């Protein structure tokens, strides 16, 4: 029967992972909140990632490139776990050089302004004494999951190859629900959410990302009544 | 027929809370669920809308009252389960209702008095009702193998 | 809106048989096809869609409407 | 298909968020029928997934003076990281007791708290609804071709 | 587990674990029988050093060590070529540059093998459960996460040929210049007439030109 | 990035009360979503009213049977939990009841007090025979969702005094349903479906909309947290 208006506060445990509590809830509606922030966060939300890159020397990636000991299709699997953030809308084009013997990393990648890598600990590569690669990576922004057969445009080139991009940030999102300590037998529940992303930002933006796109489709489901 | 049959099984070996609460209607009862102080297997006393065919077994007995009454095709109240209620929620609404755990055999012939002695369109959406339903309630019945 | 829009059992006991009405909305299919591939030849034997048509309609449909609806006889030589 | 005889076609490849998922977020990646197991009397493949779990978190058994443990002690199967992988021999694997018992002790991952109750069972959550579903479901990991 | 699997169902899955194919990168079962590895090892496919040596140059396609006794061994891999069901027996590398060697190690994988070990498939995360029907009459229901994540994929080579023969009218010619046929049809031919390699090709596409010299003409 | 297509939600009347709600295509995952927490925020998050403890005269908690009127108490207990009731006040108020004589007892023969009022008139109570003897005090109060009976003591302070269940949602069920819709050759999207059936009271538009408030505002928490744009329109 008593209305409180629900509060959202925020603890932070690492660097890129918090909790979020809101104590005020309805009985019976702390999971069903909780489910719709993670399914929002988990699935669309707004990010970066590498769509296509071009080696030099390489026209497929099923080839080797002469000097390391990945072949090319592990580099597209080192490659599509490489955390980025693309401030442009149009695609911008980073470059990987390395010559001689070592370990290339997203640490020895040229980000171009505008465009960051996040986990520069990431390994790419190694390289003997004649292993000598060049990468031009495409990088784009979007969200969700988009495969390789809908990220190739360009016919003419024939060495730029597509690769699959996982834009969401998000690494996992969890739920929890207890009892208030207020003494009513209606038993409200506290929702704590616990978000954990990649580097690319923290999770408070995330959640704000989801909870921008959920009031606005409850918005729409609500502005068209009355 | 797994789903159908924890759906409308007896609460045996099951913790039943609620048991033996009065319920206005259906609805009441599923909003009580959704709250959880009921279990789907809890003998309650559940009232039904008029339309509402009452089981076979249920002509016999009557309310008593000093003047005439026809339980037949108005409304009545019941002692059964939840689950009992949304089984035949899916059953069309001239169907008698059924009062009795479902399982494999009592579903055959529920479809074949059903197929029967109704029309193909209805016998279709009707099976069409169970498979849903036997689904949607098989992944809640918490079967599984450890 | 699918196959079983048409009501089975109302075409059962307007026809009485299941091989009559099925050979029956076939020949009523046929007749509406010849009609829709006439090209203006204003052919007489040929009788329309009697129901309500889209703009693109199988025409056993069609002949299973009619046949439903009552508006359509048959009888045997 | 899995290694017991078990096999199927692919009928829905879900998405992430509508999987069901564990108590820390971690979604499962494969739902498996539980009807078929008891008739196909191949138990095996339940028994893999249980100890699978226990090769994906490590167990720490030492000096808890029992008869599995002391057997996983004199083996050497007594301190094992999580991730690293196990060897049950076709006919000299591990033992009822020695599954159940190193269920009772799977190291935690976060908060302290370990995930798999000893029934060897979890509570895992909706992906769809977001309720938790009624039961314990039995999770683990397969081993699938 | 094989003891507590029914006679039939072991018999089922131990010959059914021979269809499966080799994916992308492939990871040892995280619980299984020991003898895989000597079931990978015996099985040739995986480079085993002939001598004992040190490593002195690692890449994808060739493995060179310097032997004690001081020759000099380079073992070639095979990278994307076609075994005779259409899988892929790429071979991936485990050695480092300068690790040490012993005879019969393990210097490159094989196709579904890692580490030297048999690797057939990949461990997922099970859930004994009805789910909505989609896993009905042991249907599977699996997550995205095997699709984004490139788990469950694997690298399938087709071979196709075709030959330019003399028959009793003229020789056929591997020719560029196919008649009745658009420019952009044949945008992507080399001068000789033939597909050029890595070009993105799709059904009913032009691979090789071939024309036949010519027909009774009405 | 930007969404191609924007929902837009429609509704199919079918009842006073019952009725349909249908939403033009949304994104893949995106129908579950919507459709639990709209069906959960409108069953529980609307504010209505409803009895709470209902007292009869002479009789017990323990004594089931009322004198002059064929319904059990149980019956009774039942169509007072059925009869819909709208407050004002923010507190429990006590509504009378009172009939003697025999015949039919209905909502109609119901005096509310000042600032209460009840919608359903037409629906039956209770029936009388010879001395009527119908003398009841029912409880109302203003809450939100669905509460079972509780009692707080009221038995020990006097012995007529039952608890009632009480159904202050006026939505009476809510059930979603999410299928597929093929649009510009992308099988993948979710519509979504929503069947409301509530009371006579509040008309159903009018509790979506509510729903959609609470929603709105319940959302708008993680809006302060940071101002993130996202593709829209």
């Amino acid at each position: 029967l008593i209305a409180q208006r629900p509060s959202l506060t925020e603890e932070v445990v690492d660097e890129f992972r918090s909790r979020f509590v809101i104590e005020p809830l309805e009985p019976g509606f702390g999971y069903t909140l909780g489910n719709s922030l993670r399914r929002t966060l988990l699935s669309s939300i707004p990010g970066a990632a590498v769509t296509s890159i071009r080696i030099d020397g390489v026209l497929h990636e099923f080839t080797t490139v002469p000097g390391v000991k990945e072949d090319v299709t592990d580099l597209i699997l080192n490659i599509k776990q490489l955390v980025v953030s693309s401030e442009h809308d149009e695609p911008v084009v980073m470059y990987l050089r390395k010559q001689g013997p070592g370990l290339v990393t997203a640490a020895d990648i040229a980000p171009p302004a505008g465009v960051e890598v996040h986990n520069p600990d990431l390994v790419l590569a190694t390289l003997n004494g004649k292993g000598k690669l060049e990468m031009e990576l495409t990088v784009e922004r979007g969200r969700g999951y988009v495969s390789a057969v809908q990220n190739k445009q360009v016919g003419q080139e024939i060495g730029r190859i597509p690769v699959d991009s996982i834009y969401s940030p998000v690494l996992k999102v969890t739920y929890k629900v207890e009892a208030t300590r207020v003494e009513q037998r209606t038993d409200f529940d506290k929702l704590i959410v616990d978000v954990e992303t990649k580097q690319a930002m923290r999770p408070r933006d995330a959640m704000a990302s989801a909870g921008k796109t959920l009031v606005e489709l409850f918005g729409l489901a609500r502005e068209l009544n009355i | 027929v797994l789903g159908l049959f924890f759906l409308t099984t007896d609460s045996e070996g099951r913790s039943p809370k609620g048991e033996g609460r009065a319920f206005g209607s259906s609805a009441e009862a599923i909003m009580a669920f959704d709250a959880g102080d009921l279990t789907l297997q809890a003998k309650i006393d559940i009232r039904f809308p008029v339309g509402t065919i009452p089981p076979r077994g249920f002509e016999p007995p009557a309310r008593e009252e000093g003047e005439p009454e026809w339980q037949q095709g108005d409304t009545f109240t019941l002692k059964t389960t939840l689950g009992r209620a949304l089984f035949n929620e899916l059953l069309p609404e001239d169907y008698p209702f059924v009062d009795y755990e479902v399982g494999k055999k009592q579903l055959s012939e529920i479809v074949n008095d059903l197929a029967e002695r109704y029309p193909k369109v209805i016998v279709a959406a009707t099976l069409d009702n169970l498979k849903a339903a036997g689904f949607f309630w098989a992944t809640r019945s918490g079967v599984t193998v450890a | 809106e699918g196959i079983i829009n048409p009501p089975i059992d109302e075409l059962l006991e307007a026809t009485d048989s299941k091989y009559s009405l099925v050979i029956y909305a076939a020949k009523r299919a046929r007749q509406i096809n010849a009609y829709y591939s006439q090209l203006g030849e204003g052919l007489l034997e040929y009788v329309g869609p009697l129901v309500d048509t889209h703009v693109h309609e199988k025409p056993l449909s069609i002949a299973l409407r009619e046949i439903n609806a009552g508006l359509l006889t048959s009888e045997a030589i | 298909a899995g290694r017991h005889g078990n096999k199927g076609v692919i009928s829905k490849i879900n998405p992430i968020e509508d999987m069901p998922f564990l108590e820390d977020g971690t979604p499962v990646d494969i739902i498996l029928n539980p009807l078929a197991v008891p008739s196909r009397m191949n138990p095996g493949q339940v028994l893999e997934i249980h100890l699978g779990w226990l090769a994906s978190r490590g167990w720490d058994v030492s000096g808890l003076a029992e008869e599995w443990a002391q057997r996983l002690q004199v083996i050497g199967a007594d301190k094992v990281e999580p991730g690293t992988n196990v060897a049950t021999p076709v006919f000299d694997g591990a033992r009822e007791d020695e599954l159940a018992g190193l269920l009772q002790h799977t190291i935690p991952n976060r908060d302290g708290e370990r995930m798999v109750l000893p029934s060897g069972k979890a509570r895992l959550f909706d992906g769809r609804s977001g309720e938790p579903f009624p039961e314990p479901i039995s999770v683990g990991y397969m081993y699938i071709l | 587990f094989l003891e507590h699997d029914d006679a039939n169902r072991a018999l089922m899955g131990a010959n059914m674990m021979r269809q499966a194919v080799p994916l992308i990168k492939s990871e040892s079962p995280l619980v299984g029988t020991g003898m895989e590895y000597r079931s990978a090892a015996d099985a040739g496919d995986v480079v085993k050093a002939e001598k004992a040596g040190v490593v002195q140059e690692v890449s994808a396609d060739y493995i060179t060590t310097t032997n004690d006794d001081g020759t000099y061994i380079t073992y070639r891999l095979a990278k994307f070529s076609r075994s005779n069901q259409g899988t892929s027996v790429n071979q991936k590398v485990i050695v480092a540059e300068g690790d040490r060697i012993i005879e019969g190690q393990v210097l490159a994988d094989g196709p579904a093998t890692e580490n030297g070990e048999m690797a057939l498939g990949k461990n997922l995360l099970v859930a004994f459960m009805p789910w909505e029907g989609h896993n009905y009459e042991d249907a599977i229901i699996l997550s995205q996460r095997l699709v984004q994540d490139d788990v469950l994929s694997s690298i399938h080579i087709e071979e196709h040929e075709v030959d330019a023969r003399d028959t009793k009218l003229g020789p056929e010619e591997i020719t560029r210049d196919i008649p009745n046929v658009s420019e952009e049809v044949l945008a992507d031919l080399d001068e000789r007439g033939i597909i050029r390699i890595g070009a993105e090709v799709v059904a009913g596409d032009i691979l090789v030109g071939k024309v036949t010299p010519k027909g009774e003409t009405e």
